[PDB]
């Protein structure tokens, strides 16, 4: 149970 | 020594080390925090030395020590000179983060569920600060950093004013009133217009001057109503043109979306709709709770700020303002 979404987009 | 990096000198402190060069008011670095053992990231800006330096990043300063919220950024620390005479550079410790949106627009693409999010958190966000009747004036993709957990946080408040405007300046984010606009709504055209690159992967209304930015617009916007000096006469003389549908430039989009962006980028600043109003929109309707969204505990208030002081008093204020922060004081 993780809310908010699970992805880290990245890298500048 | 310093912990002088790139060119010049970085003076942070014990507290913050190992520094990396980051890139870009003045130079924006990645230090490792000590106190809180967290990477952050500090700002190096030294004006002092112009009339409109002191004024922006005394404007910044004030603003985000009496700002809290998820979804604007918040300084950490400041560091300077004990003294009025040994203070020549301003330190602006701030927490990292990953990217911004202008590195995100490119490279990367978003889903219409990660589209909705970020315009929530930038509504959400922009709610808060345009309920204490202050204005962004230069909102960005730039000015929009991304949290690693797509948390976004919004900066850039040198140029914000209360509810010279052409002094240094993307100039792609301008509303019509803007072209050479002292409300809340010259903020949501901007945000408007972000939506729109967030749901074309690119620049709704490209070029920054007379001859594109607002060409650009006639041709997606078509020609306004008779609602609608030098400005005046040009559009006038310019051809009729129709408005080309958001279903036709954006065909894969929601439709939903595709309605609020109609909402946002209105041509008149009048009835150009409002914050929570958009919090209501449809499109918005997982993410909005009005319950949980902090709002102004109450207005700017006034008489503290009135910046037509010499560069001398501004300085004397930053050193008021800053003295919150000075570890002896
Ligand atoms: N507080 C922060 N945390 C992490 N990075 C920051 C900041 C700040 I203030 C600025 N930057 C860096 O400067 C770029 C400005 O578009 C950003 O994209 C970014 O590279």
């Amino acid at each position: 149970l993780v809310k908010k979404y699970i992805l880290a987009l990245w890298n500048e | 020594g310093p912990e002088m990096v790139r060119g010049q000198v970085f003076d942070v402190g014990p507290r913050y080390t190992n520094l990396s060069y980051i890139g870009e008011y003045g130079m924006v670095c990645s230090a490792y925090d000590n106190v809180n053992k967290v990477r952050v990231a500090i700002k190096k800006i030294s004006p002092f030395e112009h009339q409109t330096y002191c004024q922006r990043t005394l404007r910044e300063i004030k603003i985000l020590l009496r700002f809290r919220h998820e979804n604007i950024i918040g300084i950490n620390d400041i560091i300077r000179a004990p003294t009025i005479e040994q203070m020549k550079d301003v330190y602006i410790v701030q927490d990292l983060m990953e990217t911004d949106l202008y590195k995100l627009l490119k490279t990367q693409h978003l889903s219409n569920d990660h589209i909705c999010y970020f315009l929530y958190q930038i509504l959400r966000g922009l709610k808060y600060i345009h309920s204490a009747n202050v204005l962004h004036r230069d909102l960005k993709p730039s000015n929009l950093l991304l949290n690693t957990t797509c948390d976004l946080k919004i900066c850039d408040f040198g140029l914000a004013r209360v509810a010279f405007l052409t002094e240094y300046v993307t100039r792609w984010y301008r509303a019509p009133e803007i072209m050479l606009g002292y409300t809340k709504s010259i903020d949501i055209w901007s945000v408007g217009c972000i939506l729109a690159e967030m749901l074309s992967n690119r620049p709704i209304f490209p070029g920054k001057h007379y001859l594109d930015q607002l060409n650009h617009i006639l041709g997606i916007l078509g020609s306004p109503s008779q609602e609608d000096l030098k400005a005046r006469n040009y559009l006038l003389s310019l051809p009729h043109k129709n408005k080309v549908p958001w279903n036709r430039l954006f065909p894969n989009a929601d439709s939903k979306a595709l309605d609020l962006l109609d909402k946002m980028l209105t041509f008149n600043p009048h009835k150009r709709i409002e914050v929570e109003q958009a919090l209501a929109h449809p499109y918005l309707e997982q993410y909005y709770d009005p319950s949980d969204e902090p709002i102004a505990e109450a207005p700017f208030k006034f008489d503290m700020e009135l910046d037509d002081l010499p560069k001398e008093k501004l300085k004397e204020l930053i050193f008021e303002e800053t003295a919150r922060f000075q570890p002896g004081y």
